[PDB]
C-alpha cells in the first residue's frame, strides 16, 4: 500500500483532528472531532445509513444527529468513540495502514495519566503501530516557531498551557493549565446570543455558533471604550446569514466572546485570565530567563485567530511586566496548524529515532513505559 | 588518507528550500521553458509531502546512480 | 554548463556524465541516452575564492553581442554581479568569447532552433541576474519578522524577462503559504530564509535547466 | 600549533580564573571559576545541551543551572570539576596545548598540602606539562608592585594573607591567613538584602548579589558617622536595575558589606579584622623591618576595588601603629590582576628557569618533590 516508513503525525488536541505525514508542510487530513448518531428512527428502506457519522461527514448530516465530542478539555471521555475517530482517521481520510508507520500523538500537560496510558494501549493493541510517541502540544508549538527559547501560549479547544522553555530546557514547575478555551467561549457566545434573541440549543446549532465565532469575532483592544462604542452606535452591528434562511445581526456579542478568554469572571470560572497566567508563569521562572521569555512569547495555537489579540496581549503584558522590557508577542499567521507542523519537524529529526516507544519494548514493561521513556 | 574539511558554510549550503510559492509562481510565468522546468508548480497537482534538503538529494542521487550502476557489469 | 576553474585545475569536470549505448538483442546498434548525475549546484550561488563559476556565465557575458545583452538586460562587467568575482574573470589559455560562439554553433549542430537556444540564454541570464537581489528587515511597520527586498529595478527586469507580474514574485520571496483541505494562508519568512530561498531558486533553476538540456539532447 | 616555549601563567586564586602567557601585560583568558549542571530535565530534541557549562558560558545559562565553585577558600573541593575548569582553560579559552608549555600555578599559603600535591599530580599526569611551579599568590602580588620589600594584603575571593617580605626574604613565622574574603561578604550582603526586602536564594541570584557588590559598594571611612548619615537622609539610596525587570534601591547595605571585612563580628567569625591582622603581622616581625613595612604596605589583590579603602586602611593603621611613621598604603589601580602580572614577571625571569619542577624529576621522587623544590 505504502512504500515508505514515514511517521504519522496524528493530532487531536481537544476539538479538531489534524493528521498527516512526517516532513510535510500542511496536514493532509483535517476534519472535526465529532461522532454522529441518529437520535430517531429511519424510514427509507435501502439507504445504507449506518449508526456512525464521524468527521466532516457528520457535519454533512448534522441536522439529524446528536453530535458528541469524544474528547473534552483534552481528556478522552469515550474510548470507543475516539477509536472510531482514529479508525476514520487512518483508514478513511489519511488512507494508510497504521501497521507500517510510527505514530506521533499529542496531548496536554497535567493530563490524567489514564488518557496517556490507555491511549498508548489502544495504539499498540488495536492498530498495531511499530512505534509511538506522546508529544506535548505546546512544545511542538515552539518547534514550529523555529526557536528553542520561549513561553508558549496555544489555547486550543479545551485547554491552554503557557509552557515556558529556556534554551532547550522546559520549566516543569512553572507550567500552567487553564480549562478556559474555545468551547467554553462557544457556550458563552451561545448564552449571549440567547440574550440578544437568537436561541441556539441544539448541538448542530452549537456548531453554527462555533461558525459565527470563527467568522465574526474580534478581540476589543480596550474593552471599556469598545463597550461604550457598541452602546453608542450601530457601526459594529454585523449581519451573518445562517444556514437556511434567517440572517442575524450581532453587536457587542462580537467582542464579548474573547474578552471572556481575557476575563473568566464573565463565565464565572475562578481564574486570572490568559494575560495573568502568562505573567504568573514568567514570575514562577527564575530571574535570568525573563527577557528571553519577553522577546519570544509565542501565541501560536488555536482560538487566537481573532484580529488584534496580539495587540491586546502585548498591551496588557506591558502593563503587567516592568518597563524597559521588549514584549514581543510572536503570532505567526500559520497558527491553528503549528502544533501539527512541530509534529512534522520533530517527527522528521535525526535524533528522535531512538526516543520512539516501540513494540517489544512496550511488551517488556507494559503500558507504564510511557511514564519512563516519554517524559 | 586523512582529509581536512573546513566547517564554514555547511549549514549554509545544505539549505535547499524550494517551497510551493516559487514553483507555482514560476509555473505562472509566461515563459514556456520555465513552465517546462517546474511541472509541480501546477496547483491542480497537490504539491506533496515536500521538504528540503541538499544532502538528502545528493545522498539519494549517489544511491540511485550506484543502483543503476551495479545493475550492470 | 558543467566545468569550472578550480584552485588546482584550469578546467575541471564537476558532474558525472553517463552514456547509454543501446543495441538490439541480436547485436545491432539502436541508440543511446545521456544521463547527468551529481551537478555541483552550490557553486552557482557561491564560489570558494581562487575559483570560478560555471563557464557558460563567463562565455555568455564575454561572447554575446549588444542586441543580445540588451535583450537579456545584462551588464558585461563582472564587478556588477554578486555571483561573480572580478579576480577569476580571466585566465590565460581559455578564451571565453570564441568558445561562446563554439557553444551556440555546437548547440545548433546538435539541433536546437534559434528562439529555443535564445530562451535557454534567457533562463541562464535569469540565473545570473537573480544574484543582485538583496534583502533587508521590515521594521516600518514592524510586524512581524518580515523580509523586504532592497530594490525593484533589478526585480522588474527579471520579471519582464520571465514575463511574470512583479507583485507575485515579490510575495514569493518573503511569504510562504501553508495550505489545508479548505484554506491557505501566507506566513512570513525572515531575512536569512529569504536569502536561502533566492539562492535555492537560482541553483535549482540552473540544475533543472541542465537536466532539461540533457533531456532535449536525448531526442 | 604554537611555535613558542612561552610559559603558561594559570591563576585561580579562589574565585576567578585568569590565565595567559609569560611576558605579557594583560591576562588573555579571564572567566569565572564556575561549573554548571542542569538541575532539571531537557525537552527539546536536537539541541546539543551537554551536562557541563564552565566559565562565562555558564553565566550565559545561569538561570537553568546549579552553579558550584569547585574551589572554596583556596581549597579545591571537587578535583573532577577543577579538571573541567583547567580543560576549558587551556583547550578552549586560552586555546593552546599544555604539552608544549611550562605552567605556573598559584595557591594560598597555609594550604592543605593535598591541594598542592594533587594539583601537581593532575598537572603532570593528565595534561602532561613539561614543567610546573606552585607560586604563592601574595609574593606574586609583590612582584607586580615593582618592590622587593613590603607586607602584602591581597584578599581574594576565599582567602587573605598579609605576607611580610623584607629585601627578598619573606618572614614565614609572621605569616597570616584569614578565611574572611569576598564570598563571605557576598553571603552577608545577600543576608542584609534579605533584611531590606529583596530575597536572593538561588546561586544565580547569589551571582547577581556578587554583581551588586562589585558595582555599588564603598568602604565608609568612618562607619559610625556614615551609619548615622544613612539613617539620616536618602542621599545614599541608590537604585540598581536587576536583570529582567525590578530595580532595587540600597541604603546602609552599600557600606555595611566591606565593613564586615574590617569587622568580622558582623558575620560572627572570630577574628581581629584586616587592619589588625596587618598590624599583628607587622608586630610579629622584628624591630628593624617595620618602617619598611609601613612605607610599602601593598593592598593589591581582589576585593579592594571599593572606593576609599586605602583611606580607611591608612586611617586605621595610623591609629594602631606608633606615631612618626609613614603609613603608605600602596594601592596601584592595576589590582585584581596583579597576581597574574607577578606571574608574568616571575615566569619571564632569567633566574627562574632552574626552579621549574619538571618531568623526569617529578617521576624521580614522586609527587612529594613539590615540598622540597618549590618552598
Ligand atoms: N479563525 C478562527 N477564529 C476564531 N476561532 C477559531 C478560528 N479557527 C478555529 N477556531 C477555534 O479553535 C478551536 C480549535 O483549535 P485547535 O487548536 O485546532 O483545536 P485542537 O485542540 O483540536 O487542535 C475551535 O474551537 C474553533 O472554534
Ligand atoms: N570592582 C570590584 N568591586 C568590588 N569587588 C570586586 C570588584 N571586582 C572583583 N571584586 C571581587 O573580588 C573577587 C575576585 O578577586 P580575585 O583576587 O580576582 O579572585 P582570585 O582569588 O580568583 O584571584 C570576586 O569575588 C569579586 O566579588
Ligand atoms: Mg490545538
Ligand atoms: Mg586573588
Amino acid at each position: 500500500d505504502e512504500d515508505e516508513t514515514t511517521a504519522l503525525v496524528c493530532d487531536n488536541g481537544s476539538g479538531l483532528v489534524k493528521a498527516g505525514f512526517a516532513g510535510d508542510d500542511a496536514p493532509r487530513a483535517v476534519f472535526p472531532s465529532i461522532v454522529g448518531r441518529p437520535r430517531h428512527q429511519g424510514v427509507m428502506v435501502g439507504m445504507g445509513q449506518k449508526d456512525s457519522y464521524v468527521g466532516d461527514e457528520a457535519q454533512s448530516k448534522r441536522g439529524i444527529l446528536t453530535l458528541k465530542y469524544p474528547i473534552e478539555h483534552g481528556i478522552i471521555t469515550n474510548w470507543d468513540d475516539m477509536e472510531k475517530i482514529w479508525h476514520h482517521t487512518f483508514y478513511n481520510e489519511l488512507r494508510v495502514a497504521p501497521e507500517e508507520h510510527p505514530t506521533l500523538l499529542t496531548e496536554a500537560p497535567l493530563n490524567p495519566k489514564a488518557n496517556r496510558e490507555k491511549m498508548t494501549q489502544i495504539m499498540f493493541e488495536t492498530f498495531n503501530v511499530p512505534a509511538m510517541y506522546v508529544a506535548i502540544q505546546a512544545v511542538l508549538s515552539l518547534y514550529a516557531s523555529g526557536r528553542t527559547t520561549g513561553i508558549v501560549l496555544d489555547s486550543g479547544d479545551g485547554v491552554t498551557h503557557n509552557v515556558p522553555i529556556y534554551e532547550g530546557y522546559a520549566l516543569p514547575h512553572a507550567i500552567m493549565r487553564l480549562d478556559l478555551a474555545g468551547r467554553d467561549l462557544t457556550d458563552y457566545l451561545m448564552k449571549i446570543l440567547t440574550e440578544r434573541g437568537y436561541s441556539f440549543v441544539t448541538t448542530a446549532e452549537r456548531e453554527i455558533v462555533r461558525d459565527i465565532k470563527e467568522k465574526l469575532c474580534y478581540v476589543a483592544l480596550d474593552f471599556e471604550n469598545e463597550m461604550a462604542t457598541a452602546a453608542s452606535s450601530s457601526s459594529l452591528e454585523k449581519s451573518y446569514e445562517l444556514p437556511d434562511g434567517q440572517v442575524i445581526t450581532i453587536g457587542n456579542e462580537r467582542f464579548r466572546c474573547p474578552e471572556t478568554l481575557f476575563q473568566p469572571s464573565f463565565i464565572g470560572m475562578e481564574s486570572a485570565g490568559i494575560h495573568e497566567t502568562t505573567y504568573n508563569s514568567i514570575m514562577k521562572c527564575d530571574i535570568d530567563i525573563r527577557k528571553d521569555l519577553y522577546a519570544n512569547n509565542v501565541m501560536s495555537g488555536g482560538t487566537t485567530m481573532y484580529p488584534g489579540i496580539a495587540d491586546r496581549m502585548q498591551k496588557e503584558i506591558t502593563a503587567l511586566a516592568p518597563s524597559t522590557m521588549k514584549i514581543k508577542i510572536i503570532a505567526p499567521p500559520e497558527r491553528k496548524y503549528s502544533v501539527w507542523i512541530g509534529g512534522s519537524i520533530l517527527a522528521s529529526l535525526s535524533t528522535f529515532q531512538q526516543m520512539w516507544i516501540t513494540k517489544q519494548e512496550y511488551d517488556e514493561a507494559g503500558p507504564s513505559i510511557v511514564h519512563r521513556k516519554c517524559f | 588518507g586523512k582529509v581536512l574539511y573546513q566547517v564554514e558554510g555547511f549549514v549554509d549550503k545544505n539549505n535547499d528550500l524550494l517551497y510551493r510559492d516559487l514553483s507555482q509562481a514560476m509555473w505562472k510565468a509566461g515563459h514556456a521553458l520555465i513552465k517546462s522546468l517546474f511541472p509541480e508548480g501546477n496547483p491542480a497537482k497537490v504539491n506533496l509531502k515536500r521538504p528540503p534538503t541538499a544532502g538528502s538529494q545528493f545522498k539519494a542521487s549517489v544511491a540511485t546512480l550506484m543502483k543503476n550502476l551495479q545493475t550492470k557489469n | 554548463f558543467g566545468n569550472a576553474k578550480t584552485v588546482r585545475n584550469d578546467n575541471s569536470s564537476r558532474f558525472g556524465k553517463y552514456m547509454d549505448i543501446e543495441f538490439d538483442f541480436k547485436g545491432d546498434p539502436l541508440g543511446g541516452v545521456i544521463s547527468n548525475y551529481l551537478l555541483e549546484k552550490s557553486r552557482v550561488v557561491k564560489q570558494p575564492r581562487g575559483e570560478r563559476n560555471f563557464h557558460v556565465f563567463y562565455q555568455l557575458l564575454s561572447g554575446a553581442s549588444e542586441e543580445l545583452l540588451h535583450k537579456l538586460k545584462l551588464e558585461r562587467d563582472f564587478s556588477r554581479y554578486n555571483y561573480l568575482s572580478l579576480d577569476s574573470a580571466k585566465v590565460n589559455g581559455v578564451d571565453d568569447a570564441a568558445n561562446f560562439r563554439t557553444v551556440r554553433n555546437a548547440m545548433q549542430i546538435v539541433g536546437f532552433s534559434d528562439p529555443e537556444a535564445e530562451s535557454v540564454l534567457e533562463v541562464v541570464a535569469a540565473v545570473l541576474k537573480l544574484g543582485n537581489i538583496e534583502f533587508k528587515p521590515e521594521s516600518r511597520m514592524n510586524g512581524l519578522d518580515e523580509s523586504k527586498i532592497k530594490d525593484k529595478n533589478e526585480l522588474k527586469e527579471i520579471c519582464e524577462l520571465t514575463s511574470i507580474d512583479q507583485v507575485v514574485l515579490e510575495r514569493a520571496f518573503s511569504f510562504r503559504t501553508v495550505e489545508a483541505k479548505q484554506e491557505k494562508v501566507s506566513t512570513t519568512l525572515n531575512v536569512a530564509q529569504a536569502y536561502y530561498a533566492r539562492d535555492a531558486l537560482a541553483k535549482n533553476l540552473y540544475s533543472r535547466l541542465f537536466s532539461w538540456l540533457v533531456n532535449r539532447i536525448n531526442e
